[PDB]
DNA sequence: CCTCGTTGCGTTTGTTTGCACGAACCATATGTAAGTATTTCCTTAGATAACAATTGATTGA
DNA sequence: TCAATCAATTGTTATCTAAGGAAATACTTACATATGGTTCGTGCAAACAAACGCAACGAGG
C-alpha cells in the first residue's frame, strides 16, 4: 500500500541548560539549577573562576569520597600541564622539557610503570609535551590506586598546596571565602536526560478512544495522571471543586470539556460537571453481564 | 565527559540539595553540547480515495 | 493489480490488548486515539462563525438578508432553491439570483468582511 | 524462517542496542539476565537469586547491576571471566607452587574454587615469586581467612578482575560506597558523546 | 440528578429491552469497503450510524431529515455517539450458565438448589442426569442418575420422570423451586438442630433465600438465556495506519459465541445426534464463560497471538480495571511536567514556571484575553499569534497568570503536602524552580527528578488552590503537629556557623549598640562573624494579649547572633539566638513563632532564615577535603589490641575449651567493643580537639572541622556515617544474618581492599533489593488504610459524648518513651480534671488543651488526663469536632467536613519507607497470633474436668451466674493460674501474645484501642518516627464498625446478623421511644481489609478489592447504594462530600427529605 | 497582592466557606453584574473578592441580603 | 419643475446538476467431488502469604 | 458406632507511584453456476448562469 516513503534527518545541537542531568563517576548526580557569568563565580589569587561549584554536603552523607580523592589528584594532574604548559609558552628547551616530564613520571613510589625520555627523540618529546599541555592523564587503577601521600607528592611537583585546598573569593563582591575551599578537577558527564526532551505540557489534545480521556506523554501530546493518590491527597484537603473538575470536565466529561474550553474562552471560569464518559463506560460493561446495574431516582 | 574545575562549596542556595552551579564559560566552549540527528519519515500510501 | 490488492488485503487485526515492548502496563489500546471527536478550538469556532454570519447578515436589507439566510440553511431547516424562493417573494428566479449576487457582492467589501476572512 | 525472525527481532533477551556510548555498547554486549525463556520473571523471582554470592567472585561484578525491579537479575560479566565448554563461568588464577608465584594462567570454576585456597591479588611478592609475608590472606570455602605461605595454590590474576568493564573504569572505586558505586557505574553507562572528546 | 445505584440480576425481557436489535451474524466490516455489515457486530441498523447525521446507503447526509429511518438500508439517521450507548442482544438457542453465579465460591446456583457445585458442574457438562421434579414414588427431585441409571429406569419409568441434562435442566430446577417453602422448611431446620458447622450452613442457606425472595430477582434469571451485547464503540475495531486494524478482544469472544450460537441452531434445525448437539451445547456454555470472564473453566482461550483473550469482567477487576486506572485515577488536561531545579530567590508561595510551559497550559486564558483586548478578531486568528509568539502573547500570558495558582506533585502522593499550590513567576527556561523549604514535604531532591503542573480552571478550584492548598497555608505536619517546612541542609549550616562562638576573635569584648552596629562591623572586616561581644538588644514581649513590652539589655552574644537578631520578629525572646543554632533549634524556633506570632510572621521569618542561612554558608566556604576526615592515631593499636585478643580466644578454642560457635560469639563481641572504641577515639579527635589560645596559654573549643560542623549542626551526616569515613566500618553481617567474624578495619580515606569490598557489596545489594520490595506492601497497607477510612468525615460539631480514654505517658522499664505532654496536646478534655489532692477544678471539662494548658499540666504534675477520643464518639455517620481535636495541621480545632479518615490514613502511611512494616500490618489486619493467650472468658473459681486425649476441660463458675462456659485448653500450654483459683474477667490463664479479638471481647473497646495504638505506635517510636494517636484511632473506629446481634429481642434484626454499628445504634434509640428494646449486640473486630470490604455502598467495596465477589454479591442481594462516600463520588464525578462540597451535600439532603 | 488568607478565614472561619462565598462574590464580579468593594491594585476577582472578606465588607450574610434586595427591587 | 443615469424586474439564450435507467462486468454465495482414509496434544516453570471451603481422620456421646 | 469437631489439602485473591518503549512474521480447496450488486455512460428535467431590454425612480440641471 506504501507508495513511497522519504525520510530526513535533522541534526539538532543541545548545548547546556538548567535542567539538564550531570554526573561524576562516584554516583554523584545533579541537575543544572544556575549557569552563572564568569564574574560570579569563585575565583584563586591568579583570577581563575571555577567551572562547577558542588555542594560538599553531598559528600559525607553518601560515603563516595573517591570523587574528593579524584578531584584532588586531578588538581594535581592538570598542575603538571600547567607547568609544562608554561614551559612551552616560553621556548625553554627540549632538555628542560625532557628533565621536568621524566620527573613527573617517577615519583617517588615504586610503581610498575617505567618511562624512559631517553629513548625519545626530541621531536617525539615536544609531541609529548604538547599532548600534555592540557594536564597529565593519570591512571589509577581499581583496587591499586595511587595512595594518598602519592597525591600530596604529585601536588607538591606541581606548586600546588598538598591539603588540596585554595583560598577563593566572592566574584560578586571580590571577598575572601573564609575557611581554605577545596578546588580541584572532576570528570563531569552529561547523561542523556536533557530537559529538552522530559519538559512538557498540554491544554487540550487528542483523546483515547474507548475512554474519553487524554493519551500518554509527550508523543501523543497526551496529559499527566491524576491518579488515585493525588485523589487522596485532594480529599485530605478541603478541595472539591479541584477534585471534581480534575476527573470531570479536565479528564471525561465529553459535553462538559468543550463547555469549560469555550466559558474559559470568554473569561467565565465556571463548569458544568457531568457525568464522566468511563462511568458510562462501566456501566455499559457491568450491563454487558447479565448485571442490572441503574441510576436510581431518575 | 568533560574534566572541569569544580570547587566544594555551598555558594547561596544554587547547588542545595544536590543542584550544580555552572559558569557561563563552560557554555561558551561548548563542552557539553552533543549532537542528536533524528529521523523524520513522510509515508505516502493508496488510499480508497 | 489484483496482486497488489490480494496482498494488501487486511491480515488479522491486531488486539488491542497487545503489550508493547515494556509489557507492564503499556498496551496498543493507549495509543490510538479518538479520531472522529471535534477539537475544542474547532467547537468554538463554529460558534464564533455562527455569531459573525448573525451580525454580518444583520447590516443587510430585509429582503436580501432573507433571501440570504434561505438560499444556505442558515439557522433553518434545508436550504431553499431559487424557484422556492419565487414561490415564497413572489417574484422571478432571475430575479433572486440577482439579488444574492448583489448581497454576496455587498458583503465582499472591506471594513465589512475583514473578520469574516479572518475566519478563513 | 519464522522461528529465527521470532527469536532474533521479537524475545526478551534480544532488545535494542544502547549505543549512547562505547562503554555502554560494551557493557550491553556483555550482559547476564535471568530472565527471558527458560529463566525467572521479574515479579517472582525472590530474594535470594537477586543476592551477591560468593561464587560470583571474578565472574559476575557485584555492583554494576540495575537499581529497580531487576535488581541482580541483569548481572554483568567481569573482566576477566570465561565460559567453560559447558557454559559454567570460569576466572583465572596464577598457579601457586610450594612458595613460588608461577606465571601459567589456569581458568577455574565456580565449583573447583572451592576445593584449593586462593590467595589474594593485594599480596606481596619479593622480586622472585616467593610472598613476602608468611601468613595471606585467601579464601577457601566462602569465607577468607589467613594461611601460611606453604599452603596456597592459586592467587588472583589481577585486582581487576572482580569487577566489570565499567565499574573498573572509577578511579578509587575502594573509597566509594558500593550503591554509589553501583549508581556510577549505571550513570557513566548513560553519558553523551560531547562535541569535543576531551 | 439520581441519589443511588441499583444493582441487581437481569431478566431476558429487561436484557431485551436494553436491547436495540438482535445480532444475527458474526460479520463485522466488508473487508473491500469497511462499512459495518447488515446484522453483525458492528451494526448501524442496531447500534447506530457511523458518521455524524450520515446515513450509511448514502439517502440521507443532512442533519434536516434527522429522526427518520432509512428505507434502502433501514438505519436511523442520528448522532455518531449513540454508538456508545446502544446494546444489542443474541438469543441463546441453549440457556447457559452465568459463571459468576455458578463458580462464585460459594456457588450460588448450588447454594440456592443445596446441590454441591461438583453435582451441578457434571450436570452442566453433560455428564450426568438430574431430576425435576421427576415424580414423587422412586426417585427424588434433587437426585441426579447417570447414562446407567437413567437408561434403567427409562423403560422402568416412561412418564411422571423428568431427568434432564446440561442447564436447561438446572434451569427447570432454580424455576420449580418456590423461595417461602424453602425458607420456611430450612427455618424450621435451623430452630429444631443443634450443630454449629450445619446451624451455619443453615443460616447461609436462609440468608441467600431470605434476600432472594425480597429483592425482585428470580433464581432462574441465574441461567443465561439472552446475552446481552455491548456498544460497537466500547469494543472498537478501528484502522491503523498500513491497512491494519486493531481490534478489541471482545469482538473475538462474542463472534465465538454468535458462531456457536448459530451452529447449535443448525444442529437443531437437522435434529442431529444427541452427542453432536450435546458437544455444541457444551462449546456454546465454553464460549459464554470465555466471554463473561475467559477463567473458571480450567483454560482461557487464547487469540491469534498465544495470550489469553481479555474478558468482559477482566476488563473491570483490578489494578488495570476501569475502577482503578479510569474512575478513580484519570490523566489530565492543562497538565504538563518537567525536571525541577532549585531557585533559592524564591518566596515560599511562588514557584518558577517555564514560559513555554505557561503558554501551553494557560492556551485558553490566552485566547480569551486576545479576543477580548481586541488584539485577536476572532480565535483562529488568536491561535495564530499565539503559534507565531508575538511579542504581545507574552504581554498577554503575564496578565494571565498574575494570579492564577498551579498545583506542583511530585510522583509519589505519599501524603498530602505531595500536591501544593503555588504562585507562577515566569522563567526562561524547561526546569521548574522550587523552593529549597518544600522539598522535604516532596520529599523531592534536584538529581533529576520531575514534577507534574495541574492548572486550576474555575473560580472556586483557583480559590481551594490558595485558601487550601498554598504551600505558605501548609506549614505544619498533618501526621504530628510539627512544622514542615524547615530549613534542610545548606541553611542549618549557614546559621549553625554564624551563631557559634570562638575563643579568641577579631573584635572580641567590644561593646556594641545594636545589631545594625554587629552587621557593619562584621561587613567591614572589623570584626568577625563569632567575636564574644556585648551588644544592647531591644526584645519585645507579648505576656497580656495584644501588648508587646520593650525590654533593652546589654547581652553578651557573638557577632554572628546579633547580625541573625534583625531576622527574629518582634514577640520572640533573644534566647532563641543565644545558641548554636542547629537543626533542631532551628525548627523549634519556627514552631515557637507560629504558636506565638502566627502564620503571616512565620512565613516572613521562615523565608528570611533561608536567604541568611544561604548567604552565609556561602561565606563560609565550607567544604571538604581528603584532609578533613581525620583518622585516629590510636586506630591501628586499637585493631592489633583487638587481632591479639582474637588470637587468643582462638587458641583457648583449639584448646577443646569451647565450642566453635561461643568462640565466634566471643569474636563478635570483642571486634564490636574495638569498633566502639576506635569510634569514640575518632570522635573525640574529631569533635573538640581544636585547641587555640586567647591573650593566654591555651583554651578548648569545639572543632570547626566541616564534616564535624555539618553532622553536629544536623545538615547532613551522622556518627554513624562519619565513623565509616574516618574510623573502621564495624563488622559486616552477610544477607543470611551471620554476622561476618572477620570485620571490616578499613574505612573510606583509606581504600577497602578487595575482600572487604566484595562482603560491602553483599549488603549494600541486600538494601538496595529490600528498599526495591519495601515500598509495595507499603503502599499496598496505604491503600488498605485509605479504603478503609475513606467514608469518615467531620460531621458534626460536638457529640456531647463524656465517654473518653485516660492518656498516660508510656513507661517500659522505667523510662519515660513518650510524655504527657506530647500525647494530650490538642485533645478535647473528656471530664473535669482535678489536681492531685483533689482541691479545685484545674482545668474545665471540654476545654481544647493547647500548649498553655499542656504547659499547666506540667507545672502540676498530672500523671493522667482522661481527653475524648474518636473510637468513643456518638455520632452517627462521622464524628464531632470535639472528639477529634486539633487537625494538626492547624493550631485550631478540627473544622466540619475535614476528611480525617484520609487524613489518618496518609499520615500512617507515608513513613511506611522508612520502617517492623509487617507488624503494623499484622495489627492493622486483626491477625491472631499463631499460638494465642487463653485468657479468662468469665470471671469465678476455676476447676478442671476431663484430663485425657480431648484435651484439658476448664470451668470457671461464677459466684451467683450459671457456668456452661467450659474451655478445651491444651496441656502443651503451660498454665499461669493453679486449678483451684479464682480469675477476673479478662484475665490471663495462659500465656502468649493477646489477640485484639479477645481484647475487645473481655476487657472492652478501650482495651483494643489502646493495645493498637501502644503497639503500631512502639515500632514506629522504635523506627524514629512520629505519628500522633488521632489517626491510629481513626483507623481502629473504622475497625470497630460491625455489630453482632446477641438478643434480637423487639428489634427488627436476626440473631447471627452482623448488622453496621451505626444502624444498630440508631434501632435502640428510636425503641427507646417505645417501652419494648430486648436489642444487644456484641461489637465485632475486622481487619481494615475485611472492614473495608464489608462495607454499606457496593461500588466502593468492589472499587479496590475483589470485584467479582462484591458484584455477585450485590447484584444477588439486590444492593441499592446511596453515595454518601467520598470513594462513591468520586467515581460519579460529583462533589465529595468532605470538603468545600460538604455543604453542597448538606444542601442535597436538605431537598431531599422533603 | 496576596500571600496568605488568615484574616479572611477569622473572619468567616471554617476554611470551607470562605472558599464557597469567596467563589460567589469572585463570580459576581467576573460577569458583568457587580463592581468591586475595594480598591482594585490590578488583582484577580479571586484576590478582589478575599480582600473584600478580609475588610469585612463581604460576608455570605451579606451576599444573601443584596441578592434578596436586589430581586425585590427588580419588581419596579 | 423635465431629463438622464441607476436600479428592479422579466426575458432569452446557454450550461451544470440531480435522478432514474439500462448495461456489463466482476463479486458472492453455493454446490459438488465415490482406492482408502476412523479417539489430540503440548507445554511450562526458582513467589509468597493469607484466607476460606472441602475432605478426611479423631473423638464425645 | 454416629457424627461434631480438628486438620491437611485446594482453590481464590493480593502484592507502590510515575515517566520510556511502539506491534510483527508456520499451519495452501478447486472448479462451475446462478444471481446480483456495483460501476458507468446516458437522457430528461430541473436548477444556475450571462447578458439584455424595458420601465420606474430619483437625483441632476
Ligand atoms: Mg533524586
Ligand atoms: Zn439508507
Ligand atoms: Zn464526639
Amino acid at each position: 500500500g506504501v507508495l513511497k516513503i522519504v525520510k530526513v534527518y535533522l541534526a539538532v545541537k543541545r548545548r547546556i541548560q538548567p535542567g539538564d542531568k550531570m554526573a561524576g563517576r562516584h554516583g554523584n548526580k545533579g541537575v543544572i539549577s544556575k549557569i552563572n557569568p564568569i564574574e560570579d563565580m569563585p575565583y584563586d589569587e591568579n583570577g581563575t573562576p571555577v567551572d562547577i561549584v558542588l555542594n560538599p554536603l553531598g559528600v559525607p552523607s553518601r560515603m563516595n569520597i573517591g570523587q574528593i580523592l579524584e578531584t584532588h589528584l586531578g588538581m594535581a594532574a592538570k598542575g603538571i600541564g600547567d607547568k609544562i604548559n608554561a614551559m612551552l609558552k616560553q621556548q625553554q628547551e627540549v632538555a628542560k622539557l625532557r628533565e621536568f616530564i621524566q620527573r613527573a613520571y617517577d615519583l617517588g613510589a615504586d610503581v610498575r610503570q617505567k618511562v624512559d625520555l631517553s629513548t625519545f627523540s626530541d621531536e617525539e618529546v615536544m609531541r609529548l609535551a604538547e599532548n600534555l599541555r592540557k594536564g597529565m592523564p593519570i591512571a589509577t587503577p581499581v583496587f591499586d590506586g595511587a595512595k594518598e601521600a602519592e597525591i600530596k607528592e604529585l601536588l607538591k611537583l606541581g606548586d600546588l598546596p598538598t591539603s588540596g585546598q585554595i583560598r577563593l573569593y566572592d566574584g560578586r563582591t571580590g571577598e575572601q571565602f573564609e575557611r581554605p575551599v577545596t578546588v580541584g578537577y572532576m570528570y563531569m558527564l552529561k547523561l542523556n536526560h536533557l530537559v529538552d526532551d522530559k519538559m512538557h505540557a498540554r491544554s487540550t489534545g487528542s483523546y483515547s478512544l474507548v475512554t474519553q480521556q487524554p493519551l500518554g506523554g509527550k508523543a501523543q501530546f497526551g496529559g499527566q495522571r491524576f491518579g488515585e493518590m493525588e485523589v487522596w491527597a485532594l480529599e485530605a484537603y478541603g478541595a472539591a471543586y479541584t477534585l471534581q473538575e480534575m476527573l470531570t470536565v479536565k479528564s471525561d466529561d465529553v459535553n462538559g470539556r468543550t463547555k469549560m474550553y469555550k466559558n474559559i474562552v470568554d473569561g467565565n471560569h465556571q463548569m458544568e460537571p457531568g457525568m464522566p464518559e468511563s462511568f458510562n463506560v462501566l456501566l455499559k460493561e457491568i450491563r454487558s453481564l447479565g448485571i442490572n446495574i441503574e441510576l436510581e431516582d431518575e | 565527559g568533560q574534566n572541569m574545575r569544580v570547587a566544594f562549596m555551598p555558594w547561596n542556595g544554587y547547588n542545595f540539595e544536590d543542584s550544580i552551579l555552572v559558569s557561563e564559560r563552560v557554555v561558551q566552549e561548548d563542552r557539553f553540547t552533543t549532537i542528536h540527528i533524528q529521523e523524520l519519515a513522510c509515508v505516502s500510501r493508496d488510499t480508497k480515495l | 493489480d489484483k496482486i497488489r490488492k490480494v496482498l494488501k488485503i487486511a491480515k488479522e487485526p491486531i488486539s488491542m490488548e497487545t503489550p508493547i515492548g515494556d509489557d507492564e502496563d503499556s498496551h496498543l489500546g493507549d495509543f490510538i486515539e479518538d479520531t472522529t471527536l471535534e477539537l475544542p478550538l474547532d467547537s468554538a469556532t463554529t460558534e464564533s462563525l455562527r455569531a459573525a454570519t448573525h451580525d454580518v447578515l444583520a447590516g443587510l436589507t430585509a429582503r436580501e438578508a432573507k433571501v440570504l439566510r434561505m438560499r444556505f440553511g442558515i439557522d433553518m431547516n434545508t436550504d431553499y432553491t431559487l424557484e422556492e424562493v419565487g414561490k415564497q417573494f413572489d417574484v422571478t428566479r432571475e430575479r433572486i439570483r440577482q439579488i444574492e449576487a448583489k448581497a454576496l457582492r455587498k458583503l465582499r467589501h472591506p471594513s465589512r468582511s475583514e473578520v469574516l476572512r479572518s475566519f478563513l | 524462517s519464522a522461528a529465527v525472525k521470532e527469536f532474533f527481532g521479537s524475545s526478551q533477551l534480544s532488545q535494542f542496542m544502547d549505543q549512547n556510548n562505547p562503554l555502554s555498547e560494551i557493557t550491553h554486549k556483555r550482559r547476564i539476565s535471568a530472565l527471558g525463556p527458560g529463566g525467572l520473571t521479574r515479579e517472582r523471582a525472590g530474594f535470594e537469586v537477586r543476592d551477591v554470592h560468593p561464587t560470583h567472585y571474578g565472574r559476575v561484578c557485584p555492583i554494576e547491576t540495575p537499581e529497580g525491579p531487576n535488581i541482580g537479575l541483569i548481572n554483568s560479566l567481569s573482566v576477566y571471566a570465561q565460559t567453560n565448554e559447558y557454559g559454567f563461568l570460569e576466572t583465572p588464577y596464577r598457579k601457586v607452587t610450594d612458595g613460588v608465584v608461577t606465571d601459567e594462567i589456569h581458568y577455574l570454576s565456580a565449583i573447583e574454587e572451592g576445593n584449593y585456597v586462593i590467595a589474594q591479588a593485594n599480596s606481596n611478592l619479593d622480586e622472585e615469586g616467593h610472598f613476602v609475608e608468611d601468613l595471606v590472606t585467601c579464601r577457601s570455602k566462602g569465607e577468607s581467612s589467613l594461611f601460611s605461605r606453604d599452603q596456597v595454590d592459586y592467587m588472583d590474576v589481577s585486582t581487576q578482575q572482580v569487577v566489570s568493564v565499567g565499574a573498573s573504569l572509577i578511579p578509587f572505586l575502594e573509597h566509594d560506597d558500593a550503591n554509589r558505586a553501583l549508581m556510577g557505574a549505571n550513570m557513566q553507562r548513560q553519558a553523551v558523546p560531547t562535541l569535543r572528546a576531551d | 440528578e439520581f441519589d443511588a445505584i441499583k444493582i441487581a440480576l437481569a431478566s431476558p425481557d429487561m436484557i431485551r429491552s436494553w436491547s436495540f436489535g438482535e445480532v444475527k451474524k458474526p460479520e463485522t466490516i466488508n473487508y473491500r469497503t469497511f462499512k459495518p455489515e447488515r446484522d453483525g457486530l458492528f451494526c448501524a441498523r442496531i447500534f447506530g450510524p457511523v458518521k455524524d447525521y450520515e446515513c450509511l446507503c448514502g439517502k440521507y447526509k443532512r442533519l434536516k431529515h434527522r429522526g427518520v429511518i432509512c428505507e434502502k438500508c433501514g438505519v436511523e439517521v442520528t448522532q455518531t455517539k449513540v454508538r456508545r450507548e446502544r446494546m444489542g442482544h443474541i438469543e441463546l438457542a441453549s440457556p447457559t450458565a452465568h459463571i459468576w453465579f455458578l463458580k462464585s465460591l460459594p456457588s450460588r446456583i448450588g447454594l440456592l438448589l443445596d446441590m454441591p457445585l461438583r453435582d451441578i458442574e457434571r450436570v452442566l457438562y453433560f455428564e450426568s442426569y438430574v431430576v425435576i421434579e421427576g415424580g414423587m414414588t422412586n426417585l427424588e427431585r434433587q437426585q441426579i442418575l447417570t447414562e446407567e441409571q437413567y437408561l434403567d429406569a427409562l423403560e422402568e419409568f416412561g412418564d411422571e420422570f423428568d431427568a434432564k441434562m446440561g442447564a436447561e435442566a438446572i434451569q427447570a430446577l432454580l424455576k420449580s423451586m418456590d423461595l417461602e417453602q424453602e425458607c420456611e422448611q430450612l427455618r424450621e431446620e435451623l430452630n429444631e438442630t443443634n450443630s454449629e458447622t450445619k446451624r451455619k450452613k443453615l443460616t447461609k442457606r436462609i440468608k441467600l433465600l431470605e434476600a432472594f425472595v425480597q429483592s425482585g430477582n428470580k433464581p432462574e434469571w441465574m441461567i443465561l438465556t439472552v446475552l446481552p451485547v455491548l456498544p460497537p464503540d466500547l469494543r472498537p475495531l478501528v484502522p491503523l495506519d498500513g491497512g491494519r486494524f486493531a481490534t478489541s478482544d471482545l469482538n473475538d469472544l462474542y463472534r465465538r459465541v454468535i458462531n456457536r450460537n448459530n451452529r447449535l441452531k443448525r444442529l437443531l434445525d437437522l435434529a442431529a445426534p444427541d452427542i453432536i448437539v450435546r458437544n455444541e451445547k457444551r462449546m456454546l456454555q465454553e464460549a459464554v464463560d470465555a466471554l463473561l470472564d475467559n477463567g473458571r473453566r480450567g483454560r482461557a482461550i487464547t487469540g491469534s497471538n498465544k495470550r489469553p483473550l481479555k474478558s468482559l469482567a477482566d476488563m473491570i477487576k483490578g489494578k488495570q480495571g476501569r475502577f482503578r486506572q479510569n474512575l478513580l485515577g484519570k490523566r489530565v488536561d492543562y497538565s504538563g511536567r518537567s525536571v525541577i531545579t532549585v531557585g533559592p530567590y524564591l518566596r515560599l508561595h511562588q514557584c518558577g514556571l517555564p514560559k513555554k510551559m505557561a503558554l501551553e497550559l494557560f492556551k485558553p486564558f490566552i485566547y480569551g484575553k486576545l479576543e477580548l483586548r481586541g488584539l485577536a478578531t476572532t480565535i483562529k486568528a488568536a491561535k495564530k499569534m499565539v503559534e507565531r509568539e508575538e511579542a504581545v502573547v507574552w504581554d498577554i500570558l503575564d496578565e494571565v497568570i498574575r494570579e492564577h495558582p498551579v498545583l506542583l506533585n511530585r510522583a509519589p502522593t505519599l501524603h498530602r503536602l505531595g500536591i501544593q499550590a503555588f504562585e507562577p513567576v515566569l522563567i526562561e527556561g524547561k526546569a521548574i524552580q522550587l523552593h529549597p523549604l518544600v522539598c522535604a514535604a516532596y520529599n523531592a531532591d534536584f538529581d533529576g527528578d520531575q514534577m507534574a503542573v495541574h492548572v486550576p480552571l474555575t473560580l472556586e478550584a483557583q480559590l481551594e488552590a490558595r485558601a487550601l492548598m498554598m504551600s505558605t497555608n501548609n506549614i505544619l505536619s498533618p501526621a504530628n503537629g510539627e512544622p514542615i517546612i524547615v530549613p534542610s541542609q545548606d541553611v542549618v549550616l549557614g546559621l549553625y556557623y554564624m551563631t557559634r562562638d570562638c575563643v579568641n576573635a577579631k573584635g572580641e569584648g567590644m561593646v556594641l549598640t545594636g545589631p545594625k552596629e554587629a552587621e557593619r562591623l562584621y561587613r567591614s572586616g572589623l570584626a568577625s562573624l563569632h567575636a564574644r561581644v556585648k551588644v544592647r538588644i531591644t526584645e519585645y514581649e507579648k505576656d497580656a494579649n495584644g501588648e508587646l513590652v520593650a525590654k533593652t539589655s546589654l547581652k553578651d552574644t557573638t557577632v554572628g547572633r546579633a547580625i541573625l537578631w534583625m531576622i527574629v520578629p518582634k514577640g520572640l525572646p533573644y534566647s532563641i539566638v543565644n545558641q548554636a543554632l542547629g537543626k533542631k533549634a532551628i525548627s523549634k524556633m519556627l514552631n515557637t513563632c507560629y504558636r506565638i506570632l502566627g502564620l503571616k510572621p512565620t512565613v516572613i521569618f521562615a523565608d528570611q532564615i533561608m536567604y541568611t542561612g544561604f548567604a552565609y554558608a556561602a561565606r563560609s566556604g565550607a567544604s571538604v577535603g581528603i584532609d578533613d576526615m581525620v583518622i585516629p592515631e590510636k586506630k591501628h593499636e586499637i585493631i592489633s589490641e583487638a587481632e591479639a585478643e582474637v588470637a587468643e580466644i582462638q587458641e583457648q578454642f583449639q584448646s577443646g575449651l569451647v565450642t566453635a560457635g561461643e568462640r565466634y560469639n566471643k569474636v563478635i563481641d570483642i571486634w564490636a567493643a574495638a569498633n566502639d572504641r576506635v569510634s569514640k577515639a575518632m570522635m573525640d579527635n574529631l569533635q573538640t580537639e581544636t585547641v587555640i589560645n586567647r591573650d593566654g596559654q591555651e583554651e578548648k573549643q569545639v572543632s570547626f572541622n566541616s564534616i564535624y560542623m555539618m553532622a553536629d549542626s544536623g545538615a547532613r551526616g551522622s556518627a554513624a556515617q562519619i565513623r565509616q569515613l574516618a574510623g573502621m566500618r564495624g563488622l559486616m553481617a552477610k544477607p543470611d544474618g551471620s554476622i561476618i567474624e572477620t570485620p571490616i578495619t578499613a574505612n573510606f580515606r583509606e581504600g577497602l581492599n578487595v575482600l572487604q569490598y566484595f562482603i560491602s557489596t553483599h549488603g549494600a545489594r541486600k538494601g538496595l533489593a529490600d528498599t526495591a520490595l519495601k515500598t509495595a506492601n507499603s503502599g499496598y497497607l496505604t491503600r488498605r488504610l485509605v479504603d478503609v477510612a475513606q467514608d469518615l468525615v467531620v460531621t458534626e460539631d460536638d457529640c456531647g459524648t463524656h465517654e473518653g480514654i485516660m492518656m498516660t505517658p508510656v513507661i517500659e522499664g522505667g523510662d519515660v518513651k513518650e510524655p504527657l505532654r506530647d500525647r494530650v496536646l490538642g485533645r478535647v478534655t473528656a471530664e473535669d480534671v482535678l489536681k492531685p489532692g483533689t482541691a479545685d477544678i484545674l482545668v474545665p471539662r471540654n476545654t481544647l488543651l493547647h500548649e498553655q494548658w499542656c504547659d499547666l499540666l506540667e507545672e502540676n504534675s498530672v500523671d493522667a488526663v482522661k481527653v475524648r477520643s474518636v473510637v468513643s464518639c456518638d455520632t452517627d455517620f462521622g464524628v464531632c469536632a470535639h472528639c477529634y481535636g486539633r487537625d494538626l495541621a492547624r493550631g485550631h480545632i478540627i473544622n466540619k467536613g475535614e476528611a480525617i479518615g484520609v487524613i489518618a490514613a496518609q499520615s500512617i502511611g507515608e513513613p511506611g519507607t522508612q520502617l517492623g512494616l509487617p507488624r503494623v500490618a499484622d495489627l492493622f489486619e486483626a491477625r491472631r497470633p499463631k499460638e494465642p493467650a487463653i485468657l479468662a472468658e468469665i470471671s469465678g473459681i476455676v476447676s478442671f474436668g476431663k484430663e485425657t486425649k480431648g484435651k484439658r476441660r476448664l470451668v470457671i463458675t461464677p459466684v451467683d451466674g450459671s457456668d456452661p462456659y467450659e474451655e478445651m485448653i491444651p496441656k502443651w500450654r503451660q498454665l499461669n493460674v493453679f486449678e483451684g483459683e479464682r480469675v477476673e474477667r479478662g484475665d490471663v490463664i495462659s500465656d502468649g501474645p493477646e489477640a485484639p479479638h479477645d481484647i475487645l471481647r473481655l476487657r472492652g473497646v478501650h482495651a483494643v484501642t489502646r493495645y493498637i495504638v501502644n503497639e503500631v505506635q512502639d515500632v514506629y517510636r522504635l523506627q524514629g518516627v512520629k505519628i500522633n494517636d488521632k489517626h491510629i484511632e481513626v483507623i481502629v473506629r473504622q475497625m470497630l464498625r460491625k455489630a453482632t446481634i446477641v438478643n434480637a429481642g423487639s428489634s427488627d434484626f436476626l440473631e447471627g446478623e452482623q448488622v453496621e454499628y451505626s444502624r444498630v445504634k440508631i434501632a435502640n434509640r428510636e425503641l427507646e421511644a417505645n417501652g419494648k428494646v430486648g436489642a444487644t449486640y456484641s461489637r465485632d473486630l475486622l481487619g481494615i481489609t475485611k472492614a473495608s470490604l464489608a462495607t454499606e455502598s457496593f461500588i466502593s467495596a468492589a472499587s479496590f478489592q475483589e470485584t467479582t465477589r462484591v458484584l455477585t454479591e450485590a447484584a444477588v442481594a439486590g444492593k441499592r447504594d446511596e453515595l454518601r462516600g467520598l470513594k462513591e463520588n468520586v467515581i460519579v464525578g460529583r462533589l465529595i462530600p468532605a470538603g468545600t462540597g460538604y455543604a453542597y451535600h448538606q444542601d442535597r439532603m436538605r431537598r431531599r427529605a422533603a | 497582592a496576596r500571600v496568605t488568607v488568615q484574616d479572611a478565614v477569622e473572619k468567616i472561619g471554617n476554611r470551607f466557606d470562605l472558599v464557597l462565598v469567596a467563589a460567589r462574590r469572585a463570580r459576581q464580579m467576573q460577569v458583568g453584574g457587580k463592581d468591586p468593594l475595594v480598591p482594585e491594585e490590578n488583582d484577580k476577582t479571586t484576590v478582589i473578592a478575599l480582600r473584600e472578606i478580609e475588610e469585612g465588607l463581604i460576608n455570605n450574610q451579606i451576599l444573601d441580603v443584596r441578592e434578596r434586595q436586589e430581586q425585590q427591587e427588580q419588581e419596579a
